[PDB]
RNA sequence: GUGAAGAGGGAAACAACCCAGACCGCCAGCUAAGGUCCCAAAGUCAUGGUUAAGUGGGAAACGAUGUGGGAAGGCCCAGUCGGCCUGCGCGGAAGAU
RNA sequence: GAUGUCGGCUCAUCACAUCCUGGGGCUGAAGUAGGUCCCAAGGGUAUGGCGCCAUUUAAAGUGGUACGCGAGCUGG
RNA sequence: GCUGAAAGCAUCUAAGCACGAAACUUGCCCCGAGAUGAGUUCUCCCUGAAGGAACGUUGAAGAC
């Protein structure tokens, strides 16, 4: 089934009345609005497109004024899109609440994480370090043997070597909810989503069991 | 050859409908249609179906063989039936016959299986089961589905084994 | 004189639908390869492509002899490094037919450029209803 | 390139190379094979002739 | 005998294997070794059989009711039995980008 | 008119003649624990001391790749 | 394993039919129309437009 979108903001904790702390994440959200609804006689596969937010009037384009315009909403920060689960049908300007998540209780997340540049192979993939004494001469980092002699010839795709580390979109499974906030739009959810504060994260049904 | 050339009387309470390849014999038990082999050429003549060879194939005769001999369940099993039957030695296993549901509970969980449609089940004893069915192909099929979850173990001879079938036990390694 | 070369302005091309229920592989892709070339022509030349465009409907239904139904195996390389793929014939033609004719079809003909343009004129269907209607083509029998 | 040319145009009438070159050889006819491809490109109504003659000549 | 001191065509590529010894030219013909479904010029040719293993397109001692043809038998009012010569097959048969 | 040699560190790749884990036949296989063979290469396979020892673990498999790897390190 | 002849019986097989592995194709996560087969949908502009780029304040984005 459908999902929501919302902001992370910070990592707090919440107290049990036995006395056991539990460390909780918060996602601010706010309603999101049904732009499109795509169906099987045109397209091919059923699925909504929603949008959240607010943008100014001059950083929105005429052809995405337009566009908005036809569904009667307002504009929005970005658009997403879930696929419809086969049997639910929403209308064109539907507001989709926060109540909606009170009795599935296992939730996965997703989103962008962070970026560590050009990080090199002991950040990255997890090798070893070389001895940093007896008669070790100007190689404390490097990765080392890469291939075999006059064989091969021809280092392999797939090697492990340097490069970017992180942006990269991500997902993280089988996170309990902890408290659905309906009159101030927030969602406490145990455990780390990621990324860093101010981004945009997808909250979704667990695929799983 | 031998069981090929000798006529098989067909009783009435049949239909003989040759829809070309196919045959039914819709009827007392229901019908089994099959393209049969393009090599055995059969007629309807007189409470019989004559099958002979078609030139240019191989096998001719010793499919003819088959024609008489699989589908003479087709003559015998329509109007005959036909009945199965098992036993258990050994207690510990419980496999009890609910509808067309067969649940078992063997010290494991409990399995379930299913039964076909023109099959019947019966105990009259809480160790013996008599099976009554129509096709052979069917009721040794849901024997095979019966006899194979306890087989018949050869120290004690404990599980689930047939009425008729020989079980030779042996000793148990002295030294 | 000299020999006349057949010009690629002048030329001329038609437009043929083959069925392909209970035909055996290569003696269809035979034929196609050698009406897709060009050489049942009077107007031959190597060099230029004179061939006929041809549509092949019922590409499922397609039939081989002998146990190449289930012994043939395909196979391709990932490039990467230690993988390789096998399929047996009936679950590439369960899966698409289309590969299974345009994989024939491609080695009967010649390699370089010349090869992907007489390639690009056969277009093959896994039903019985092609959206080629227009040209008005003509049934041929092979 | 004359032979194939040749033969394409000779399949085109209902009859092989093999058997027309045969049948042109038992009929008594010297011409060679670029004048027969050149004919054979140009003007369909003299080729259909001389095929005609070959299937005459070999049977 | 060939190469060294020899080109051409065939054996996928392949100095020493098979056919054959290049003075120069031409958009003419007949053949040798090898071949005629497409890549790639020429038979989807004609008559009678064999193989069902992709055998053809790698191999031994040994083994088995695979299959075609032939000679000689023992018993028998509708056949059965296992011995010999012979053509084609099957198992024996596991490598590292 | 030059193809740098054994062991260790870092990094691997592949085969199956299979060490563990998954499926079975036979057993001189009551059970537990075993012996051998058939199928199976997806994942894993220890630390110290001078071939052996001490102690863990389900396990501490057999092998080519210039007996892998010095225009990567070590000079024992 | 079931039925079943060639070989009157028997037989997992020659014709059809049912089970059967951390293996195989799916399933789970990510990339993905330079897939030249270059795909799909919604709106906007044209009888100097829609927009894009240069410049500036910069970032939990970053070697440029």
């Amino acid at each position: 089934m459908i999902g929501l979108v919302g902001k992370k903001v910070g990592m707090t904790r919440i107290f049990t009345e036995d006395g056991v702390s539990i460390p909780v994440t918060v996602i601010e959200v706010e309603a999101n609005r049904v732009t499109q609804v795509k169906d099987l006689a045109n397209d091919g596969y059923r699925a909504i497109q929603v949008t959240t937010g607010a943008k100014k009037a001059n950083r929105v384009t005429k052809p995405e004024a337009g566009h908005f315009a036809k569904a009667g909403v307002e504009a929005g920060r970005g658009l997403w899109e879930f696929r419809l689960a086969e049997g639910e049908e929403f209308t064109v300007g539907q507001s989709i609440s926060v109540e909606l998540f009170a009795d599935v209780k296992k939730v996965d997340v997703t989103g962008t994480s962070k970026g560590k540049g050009f990080a090199g192979t002991v950040k990255r993939w997890n090798f070893r370090t070389q001895d940093a004494t007896h008669g070790n001469s100007l190689s404390h980092r490097v990765p080392g043997s890469i291939g075999q002699n006059q064989t091969p010839g021809k280092v392999f795709k797939g090697k492990k070597m340097a490069g970017q580390m992180g942006n990269e979109r991500v997902t993280v499974q089988s996170l309990d909810v902890v408290r659905v906030d309906a009159e101030r739009n927030l969602l406490l959810v145990k455990g780390a989503v990621p990324g860093a504060t101010g981004s945009d994260l997808i909250v979704k049904p667990a695929v799983k069991a | 050859s031998r069981v090929a050339k000798a006529p098989v009387v067909v009783p009435a309470g049949v239909d003989v409908k040759i829809n070309g390849q196919v045959i039914t014999i819709k009827g007392k038990n229901g019908e089994l249609t099959r393209t049969l082999n393009d090599a055995v050429e059969v007629k309807h003549a007189d409470n019989t179906l004559t099958f002979g060879p078609r030139d240019g194939y191989a096998d001719g005769w010793a499919q003819a063989g088959t024609a008489r001999a699989l589908l003479n369940s087709m003559v015998i099993g329509v109007t005959e039936g036909f009945t199965k039957k098992l036993q258990l030695v050994g207690v510990g296993y419980r496999a009890a016959v609910k509808g067309n549901v067969i649940n078992l509970s063997l010290g494991f969980h409990p399995v379930d299986h299913q039964l076909p449609a023109g099959i019947t089940a019966e105990c009259p004893t809480q160790t013996e089961i008599v099976l009554k069915g129509a096709d052979k192909q069917v009721i040794g099929q849901v024997a095979a589905d019966l006899r194979a979850y306890r087989r018949p173990e050869p120290y004690k001879g404990k599980g689930v084994r047939y009425a008729d079938e020989v079980v030779r036990t042996k000793e148990a390694k002295k030294k | 004189m000299k020999t006349f070369t057949a010009k690629p302005e002048t030329v001329k091309r038609d437009w043929y639908v083959v069925d392909a229920t209970g035909k055996t592989l290569g003696r269809l892709a035979t034929e196609l390869a050698r009406r897709l070339r060009g050489k049942h022509k009077a107007e031959y030349t190597p060099h230029v492509d004179t061939g006929d465009y041809i549509i092949v409907l019922n590409a499922d239904k397609v039939a081989v002899t002998g146990n190449k139904r289930t012994d043939k195996v395909y196979y391709h390389h990932t490039g990467h490094i230690g993988g390789i793929k096998q399929a047996t014939f009936e679950e590439m033609i369960a899966r698409r037919p289309e590969r299974v004719i345009e994989i024939a079809v491609k080695g009967m003909l010649p390699k370089g450029p010349l090869g992907r343009a007489m390639f690009r004129k056969l277009k093959v269907y896994a039903g019985n209803e092609h959206n080629h209607a227009a040209q008005q083509p003509q049934v041929l029998d092979i | 390139l004359w032979i194939a040319r040749i033969n394409a145009a000779a399949r085109q009438n209902g009859i092989s190379y093999s058997k027309f070159i045969n049948g042109l050889k038992k009929a008594s006819v010297e011409i060679d094979r670029k004048i027969l491809a050149d004919i054979a490109v140009f003007d369909k109504v003299a080729f259909t002739a001389l095929v005609e003659k070959a299937k005459a000549a070999l049977a």
